[PDB]
Parts: C-alpha cells; structure tokens; sequence
C-alpha cells in the first residue's frame, strides 16, 4: 500500500529536538555575550560585580 | 429451516464418540409481513428485535448484528488523554510562561533611550 | 592414479568410502558424455552405457 | 491541511509563538544588538533596539511562509535562534510539499474484487445468483478451477445467496455486501439508471437470447431470416438504444 | 501607494520579497495572510506539476 | 463495433448435421473449450511499451 | 524522476518471457537432461521453447 497516513511526530519528529537544542544553545551564548561585554566594561574600572545589578 | 413450531433433535453418543460437540441457535421467524419488533432480513425472516446488539447472528447475513457500534471521534482530540497529554500539557504552558515574560520586557522596558544589557 | 582428481564428487567418494569401506579406481568416461536415447540405434552412450 | 497531522499543526504554532518570544527576550538581553542608530553621528548616546514584539513575531511568521521579513539579527545570540528557525521551517515546508504530492494524485480507492477469481479467494464479499437461471446452471455444470469453487459456496448457502429474481439481486447489492452474478444485458440497464452500481468484471462466458420454438417447428428458420433482416437494417439497434437508454450516468473523470 | 501595494502582491506571489515589508499590525495581517495564500498555491502547483 | 454478426459453420440447406453442430458448439462454450482456443491463437506480445 | 524512478530491468523475467520475445535467443546443451526435458514436455510453453 502506497496510501495515506499523513506525517506526524513520528515522521518529522526530530526537528523539534534540534530546534529546542538550538535555542538552549543560544541562551548559553546570550549569557556569554553578557559576560564578555562586562570584561570590556572592565577596561576602565572595577571587578564587574556591581555592573551586573545596574545594567540588568 | 423448519416449517413447524416444534423442533426435535438428538445426539447419539454410545461410546468414545461421546466427546463430539455441537451448539445451535434457533430463531423464531414469521412470514414476511414484518410489522412490529421485526427487522426484516431478505431471507424470509421476521425475527424479534430483542435479539439486536446481542452478538449472535440469527439470519444468514449478520443483518440484525450489523451497524450497532456508535462512538464520537475528532481530530487532535483522538490523542487527548493521560499519556499523550503530557507533552501538550507542559509545552503549552512553557509557551505561556515565555509570553508573560515577553509582555513584561516589552511594556516595562522600551527600545530606545539608553538600555544596554537590560533584561 | 586417482590422485589426479579433486572436487565435490571426489570429496563425496572419499566420504562414501569411509562409511561403506571399499577401494575405488577413478576412470573418466571415454565418450565424454552423460547418456541419452539415440532413437536410431536405440542405445545409450556415455556413463549410462558403462553402467 | 491533510499532509501534516492535526496535532503537528499545533506543534508548529506553539513553536512559532515559542521561538518568536525567545528571540525577543534574547535580543533585549544581548549587549550586541543594542547598536548606534546614527552612522553619520557616531559619538552620541541614542543606542536603540529594533526587536519589538511585532518585529519578533513576524520574523517567526515571515520565515515560516518562506517570504522573510526585514528584521535581520545582528548579535551571535540571535543569529542562532534565527539560524535554527530557518532550518526548522526548511524541513517543515519540504516535508509538507513532499507529502502533498501524495494527497493529490496517488490512486483511486478500487473495489476489493476485480474479476471471478477475486471472488474465489475473498470470502468476505458474498456471492449471489438467481434460482432457476442459466447462470446458476452454468456454475452447477462447469468445473474449470474457479466456477466449481464459486458453486462450492452457493450450494452450501443456497437459502442465503440464491434469489428468485433479478430484482432481488439488485436490492441485496443496494443493501447488503453482495456480488450478484447477473447477465450482462441487464447490468447494462441497471447501471444506467442507478449510478451507484457497476459491472466489476468482464464477461465470464458468451451466449445469447432466442425466440425459441418447439422441437421441430416450421418457424426456427422463418424467424432467423426475419432476425437477420432486422439486424442488417440496424433495426435491432434502434430498439436497444430505445430501451437501454437510461437517464444518463457520469464517468466524471 | 496603489503602485506599491500591487508590487507587494506580485512580489509575495513569486516568493521574492519586496522592499516594503509592512509595519502597522492591520497591514501585517494582510501581508501575513497573503504569505500563507501564496505558500499553498505554489506548493500545490509544484506538487501537482510532476 | 459497427454491427454485430458471427461465424457460422455453414451446412447445405437441409443437412442433418446442422443441429448436430448447433448442440455441439453450445457444449464447448459451457465447458470452456471455445474460450481456451480463443486465448491460444489471439495472444501475443501485447504492446508493453506505452507504460 | 532522475534520482529514484526504477532500475533498468532485463527484458526477460521468466520462461514465458522467452516464449514471446524472439529477439533474445534461447539455448541449451546437446546430450542433456535439459534438452530432453523440453523435447518430451508439452505444457503450453516448453514445446514452444523446443519449437
Ligand atoms: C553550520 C552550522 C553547524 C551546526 C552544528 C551541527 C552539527 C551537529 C552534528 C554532529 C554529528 C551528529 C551527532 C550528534 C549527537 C549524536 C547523539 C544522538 O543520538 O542525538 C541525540 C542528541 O542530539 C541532538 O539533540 C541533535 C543534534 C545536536 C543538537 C542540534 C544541532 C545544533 C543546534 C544549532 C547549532 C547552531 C550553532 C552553530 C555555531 C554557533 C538525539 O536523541 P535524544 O536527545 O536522546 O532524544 C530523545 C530520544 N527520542 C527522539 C527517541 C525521543
Ligand atoms: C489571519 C488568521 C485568519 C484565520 C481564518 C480562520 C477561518 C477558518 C474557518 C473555517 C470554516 C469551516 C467550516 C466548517 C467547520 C467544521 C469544522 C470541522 O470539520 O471539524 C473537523 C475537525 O476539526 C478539528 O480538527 C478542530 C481543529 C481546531 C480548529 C483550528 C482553528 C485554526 C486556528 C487559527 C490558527 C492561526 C493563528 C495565528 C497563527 C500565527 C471534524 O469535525 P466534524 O465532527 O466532522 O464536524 C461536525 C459537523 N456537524 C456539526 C455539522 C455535524
Ligand atoms: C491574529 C494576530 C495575532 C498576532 C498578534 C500578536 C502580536 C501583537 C503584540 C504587539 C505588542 C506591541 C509592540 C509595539 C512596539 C513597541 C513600541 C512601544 O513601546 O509603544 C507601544 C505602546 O504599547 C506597549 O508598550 C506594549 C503594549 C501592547 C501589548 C503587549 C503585548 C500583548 C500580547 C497580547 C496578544 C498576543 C497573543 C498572540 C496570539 C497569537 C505602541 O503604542 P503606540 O500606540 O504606538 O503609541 C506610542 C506611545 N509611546 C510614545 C509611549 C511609545
Ligand atoms: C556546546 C556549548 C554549550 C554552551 C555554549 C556556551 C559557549 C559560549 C562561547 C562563547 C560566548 C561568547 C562568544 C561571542 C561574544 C562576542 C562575539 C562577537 O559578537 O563578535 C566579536 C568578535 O567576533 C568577530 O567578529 C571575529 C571572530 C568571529 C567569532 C564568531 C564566528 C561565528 C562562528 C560560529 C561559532 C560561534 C562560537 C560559539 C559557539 C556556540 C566582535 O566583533 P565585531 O563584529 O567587530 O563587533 C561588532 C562591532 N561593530 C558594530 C562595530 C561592527
Ligand atoms: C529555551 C527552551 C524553551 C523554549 C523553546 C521554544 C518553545 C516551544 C518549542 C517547542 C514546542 C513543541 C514541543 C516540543 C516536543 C514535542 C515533540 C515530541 O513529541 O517530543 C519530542 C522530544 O521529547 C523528548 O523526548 C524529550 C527529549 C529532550 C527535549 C528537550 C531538548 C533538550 C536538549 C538537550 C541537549 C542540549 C544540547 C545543546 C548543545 C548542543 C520527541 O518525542 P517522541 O518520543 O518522538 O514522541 C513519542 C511519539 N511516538 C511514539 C509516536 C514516537
Ligand atoms: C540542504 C538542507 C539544509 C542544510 C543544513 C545542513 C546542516 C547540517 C545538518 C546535519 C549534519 C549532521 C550529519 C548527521 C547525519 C547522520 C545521522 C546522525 O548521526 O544524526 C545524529 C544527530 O544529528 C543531528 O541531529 C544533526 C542536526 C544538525 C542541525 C544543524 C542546523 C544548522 C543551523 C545553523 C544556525 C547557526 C547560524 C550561525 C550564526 C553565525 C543522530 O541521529 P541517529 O542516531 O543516526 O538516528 C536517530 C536515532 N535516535 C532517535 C535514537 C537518536
Ligand atoms: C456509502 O457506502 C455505503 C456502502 O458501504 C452505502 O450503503 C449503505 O450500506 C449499508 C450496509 O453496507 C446499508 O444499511 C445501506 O445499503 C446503506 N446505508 C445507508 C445509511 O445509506 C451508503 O449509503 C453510502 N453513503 C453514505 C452517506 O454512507
Ligand atoms: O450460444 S451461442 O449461440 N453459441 C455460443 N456463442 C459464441 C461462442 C461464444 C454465442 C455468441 C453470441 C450469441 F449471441 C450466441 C452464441
Ligand atoms: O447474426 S446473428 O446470428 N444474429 C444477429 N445477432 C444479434 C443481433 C445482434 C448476432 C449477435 C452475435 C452473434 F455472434 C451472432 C448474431
Ligand atoms: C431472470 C431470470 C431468472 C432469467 C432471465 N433470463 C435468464 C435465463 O432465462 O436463463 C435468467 C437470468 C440468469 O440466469 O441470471
Ligand atoms: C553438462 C551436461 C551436458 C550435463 C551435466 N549434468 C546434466 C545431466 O547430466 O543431465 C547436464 C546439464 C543439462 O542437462 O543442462
Ligand atoms: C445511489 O446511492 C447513493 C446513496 O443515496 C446516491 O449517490 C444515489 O442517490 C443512489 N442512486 C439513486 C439512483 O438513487
């Protein structure tokens, strides 16, 4: 039989993993941009702990 | 197909043929003016309609024991249950939590003046 | 001798010889033929003829 | 709407509202999307952000319907959200338009029977013929590998399947699951009136009607010179197109 | 304009995005439902084209 | 088909074999002999190239 | 259609595909039980293959 039974979560399925494993990867680099800017904000001044409260 | 209203049948089981088995199902039928409580088979049958949805067929074709199965069905409500509802119960709340935060970032924080690293 | 030969039907005849028990002399059929009804002479040829 | 299941159309919509709200939160959080909007005036402080919630939601809708919006992410944290939503909606659209080829032209749902031997195997579809007929007499007296097997059924269930007219052979097909073995000139009339019945096989044998006279009659020659005179003149076809005309019936494709 | 509105409709019909992606949510719904229209028209075209 | 006619075994007018052929032909097509001979001579390489 | 459509199959697939296709030439061995099989069988194909 070459009939119907349209695509479900068993067929495409795994791009809902690689989406959800791509956004969680992007949250971790969103923190990594938040930290690397604090070191560039430490070009002039203090140890970058008070900046994490004011800027956030 | 008997003609009278009296049926006589017997088993002869004199010795080790005793283990033979047979079971029947007679059905009281009337001449084919079927009027009431009579589902008319097309085999000269007027049977009683107490023998509907009983499982056991009385006519040759399963006429009486046919089209007695009724439910309600839908689309995505086919999988709304305890097992498959674990994903739609959580991930529709994950999107809802992300949407309450996204209004909170949009309303309380504008996009323009001076807001580096903000939320 | 019969040490010239090898094959499936020489491995078979070495293993029929260990079960029955006999000495055997391999002689190739000189017709180079298996066997058929000639339908002129009415005779057989080949290995069937030497049987 | 068919080529994707009605649950997986909701996993797209929850992802289209999910990713479009994750992209908004990351684009406000990231200190590299906050750019200077004046190129010509570089050393000012008007540092702004072009990701609103309209701008984030019709990025997720814009990249889903393959058209795209303006809204290009600039930080590395939002080019991974945007870069994986492009690969998400590349697989969704390519799986949709490949399955949709199978839901437009794949086949017609054919009958389970197609010939005489398809009744000889499939005991689900019930046979049928007429009592006192040349069709019943044909299966009673033939023996060629199928037509005894087709009469192996009807002899055992003679009170069930064998009927007393061609009219009851119509009604059992209209009501029950029945495969009535009718002669092929009243199949060519009933299927003209009822567009819900059909001839599912070819012709099993070949025979013909007659104007039958007694044995040794002085008319079996005078009738056939009259029949062949009506057939060379085509008058046996003006009479067949008159009665076997029907009300018309669509082939429809 | 009436020229730029017909160049949105022909542009989004041919999958080639135009220069004037709409703001103003009332026009994003018109632009958004014309994107889903031309998605189905083309993907039914190219699936029946074989 | 423009008209419909058939093939008859011609007998002279008054021949007693005419009924003996008439009853006989009806026997072969109910045994299936006229169909099995039809399939044997009207079958060949039935154009498998358009498919 | 140019990635997965079919494999170019052989024009013959069975005994009857040799019985029709006179382009593909037959063959057997002289003095054999294969030649004797077609010489003495008659079931609707194997006489035609020996024809
Ligand atoms: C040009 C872009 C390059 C991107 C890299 C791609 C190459 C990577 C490939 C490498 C080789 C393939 C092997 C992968 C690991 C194998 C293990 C496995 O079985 O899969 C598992 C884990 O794997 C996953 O979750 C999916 C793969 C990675 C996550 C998504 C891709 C990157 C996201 C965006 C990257 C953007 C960042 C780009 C740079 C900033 C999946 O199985 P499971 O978790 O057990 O699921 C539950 C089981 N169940 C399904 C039955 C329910
Ligand atoms: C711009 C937006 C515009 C939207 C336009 C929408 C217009 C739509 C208008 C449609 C008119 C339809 C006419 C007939 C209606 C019958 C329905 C039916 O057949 O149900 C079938 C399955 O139904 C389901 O599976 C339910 C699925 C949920 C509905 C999804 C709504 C889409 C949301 C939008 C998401 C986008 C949101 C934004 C995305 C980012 C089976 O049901 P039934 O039992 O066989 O029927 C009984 C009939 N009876 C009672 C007579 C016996
Ligand atoms: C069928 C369609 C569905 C899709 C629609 C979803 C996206 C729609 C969300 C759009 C969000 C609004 C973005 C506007 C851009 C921000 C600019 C700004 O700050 O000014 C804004 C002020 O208003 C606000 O500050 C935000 C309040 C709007 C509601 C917040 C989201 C509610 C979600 C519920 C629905 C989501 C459920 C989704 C379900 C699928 C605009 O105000 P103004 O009139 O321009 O005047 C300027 C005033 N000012 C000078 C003070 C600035
Ligand atoms: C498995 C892991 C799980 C957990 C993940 C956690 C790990 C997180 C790891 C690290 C977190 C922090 C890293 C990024 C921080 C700043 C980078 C940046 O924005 O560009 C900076 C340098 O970048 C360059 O321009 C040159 C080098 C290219 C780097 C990116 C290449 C992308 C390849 C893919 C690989 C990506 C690497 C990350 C891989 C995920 C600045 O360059 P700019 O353009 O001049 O700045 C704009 C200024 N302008 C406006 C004047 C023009
Ligand atoms: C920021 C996060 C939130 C925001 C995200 C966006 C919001 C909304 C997003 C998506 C909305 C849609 C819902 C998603 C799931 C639905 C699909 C589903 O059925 O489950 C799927 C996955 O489910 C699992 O089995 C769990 C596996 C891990 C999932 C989480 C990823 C963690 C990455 C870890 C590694 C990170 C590595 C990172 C570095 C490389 C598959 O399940 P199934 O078994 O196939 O189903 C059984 C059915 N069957 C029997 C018929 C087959
Ligand atoms: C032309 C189409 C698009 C092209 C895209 C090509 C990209 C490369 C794509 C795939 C390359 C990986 C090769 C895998 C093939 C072997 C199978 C395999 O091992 O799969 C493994 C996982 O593998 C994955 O899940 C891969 C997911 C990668 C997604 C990359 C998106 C890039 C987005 C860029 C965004 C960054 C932007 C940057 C910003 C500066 C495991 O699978 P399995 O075990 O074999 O079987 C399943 C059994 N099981 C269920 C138990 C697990
Ligand atoms: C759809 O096809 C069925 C045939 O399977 C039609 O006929 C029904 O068949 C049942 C038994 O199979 C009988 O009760 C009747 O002959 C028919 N029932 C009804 C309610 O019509 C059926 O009519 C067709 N149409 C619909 C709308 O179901
Ligand atoms: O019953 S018949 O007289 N003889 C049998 N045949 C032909 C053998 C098919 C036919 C074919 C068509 C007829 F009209 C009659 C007959
Ligand atoms: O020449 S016949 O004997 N008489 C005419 N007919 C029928 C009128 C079609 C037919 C139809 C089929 C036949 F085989 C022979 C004849
Ligand atoms: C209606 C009936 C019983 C008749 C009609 N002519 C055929 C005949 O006279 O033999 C029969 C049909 C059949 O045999 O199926
Ligand atoms: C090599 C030949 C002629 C022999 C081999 N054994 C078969 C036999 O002994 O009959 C024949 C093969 C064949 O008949 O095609
Ligand atoms: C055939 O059956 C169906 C069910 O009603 C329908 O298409 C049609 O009305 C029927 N035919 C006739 C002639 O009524």
């Amino acid at each position: 039989s070459k009939e119907a039974s349209a695509l479900g979560v068993q067929n495409i399925g795994g791009i809902f993993i690689v989406l959800a494993a791509g956004l969680v990867l992007s949250v971790f680099v969103a923190v990594g941009e938040f930290l690397y800017k604090s070191k560039k904000n430490a070009q002039l001044e203090k140890r970058s702990f008070c900046s994490a409260m004011v800027e956030e | 197909m008997l003609k009278t209203g009296v049926g006589v049948i017997r088993m002869w089981a004199d010795e080790g043929s005793r283990l033979s088995r047979f079971r029947m199902l007679f059905t009281s039928f009337v001449e084919p003016p079927c009027t009431s409580s009579t589902f008319f088979c097309h085999s000269n049958m007027c049977i009683n309609n107490s023998l509907v949805c009983n499982g056991v067929q009385n006519c040759a074709y399963p006429w009486d024991e046919n089209h007695c199965k009724e439910k309600k069905k839908a689309g995505l409500f086919e999988q709304i249950t305890k097992t498959h509802g674990t994903i739609i119960g959580v991930t529709s709340g994950i999107v809802l939590v992300l949407l309450i935060i996204s209004i909170l970032v949009q309303v309380k924080q504008p996009r323009k003046k001076v807001m580096a690293c903000k939320t | 001798g019969n040490d010239r030969f090898e094959g499936y039907c020489i491995d078979l005849l070495r293993e029929l010889s260990t079960i029955l028990g006999f000495t055997y002399e391999i002689r190739l059929v000189e017709d180079g033929k298996y066997g058929a009804q000639d339908d002129v002479n009415g005779q057989w040829n080949g290995m069937v003829r030497e049987l | 709407l068919n080529p994707l299941s009605p649950d997986i159309w909701m996993y797209v919509l929850l992802a289209c509202l999910g990713v479009s709200c994750v992209l908004f939160v990351i684009a406000r959080f990231s200190p590299y999307e906050w750019y200077n909007p004046h190129p010509c005036n570089p050393d000012s402080d008007v540092v702004e952000n072009n990701f609103t919630l309209l701008n984030s939601f019709w990025f997720g809708v814009g990249a889903l319907m393959q058209q795209g919006s303006e809204l290009m992410p600039k930080a590395l944290s939002t080019r991974i959200v945007g870069g994986i939503w492009w690969f998400f909606t590349l697989i969704i659209i390519s799986s949709y338009t490949a399955n949709l080829a199978a839901f437009l032209t794949v086949e017609r749902m054919e009958s389970p029977i197609d010939s005489a031997d398809d009744l000889a195997k499939q005991t689900k579809i019930e046979y049928g013929a007429v009592e006192d007929g040349a069709t019943m007499t044909f299966f009673k007296k033939s023996k060629i590998s199928t037509y005894d097997k087709m009469w192996a059924f009807m002899s055992s269930r003679r009170q069930s399947v064998l009927v007393k007219s061609n009219e009851e052979g119509i009604q059992r097909v209209l009501t029950s699951d029945y495969a009535f073995l009718m002669e092929s000139t009243t199949i060519e009339f009933v299927t003209q009136r009822n567009c819900n019945l059909t001839q599912i096989g070819g012709l099993i044998d070949s025979k013909g009607y007659g104007v039958g006279t007694p044995m040794g009659s002085p008319y079996r020659d005078k009738i056939t010179i009259a029949i062949l005179q009506l057939q060379e003149e085509g008058k046996l076809h003006m009479m067949k197109e008159k009665w076997w005309r029907g009300n018309g019936c669509p082939e429809e494709e």
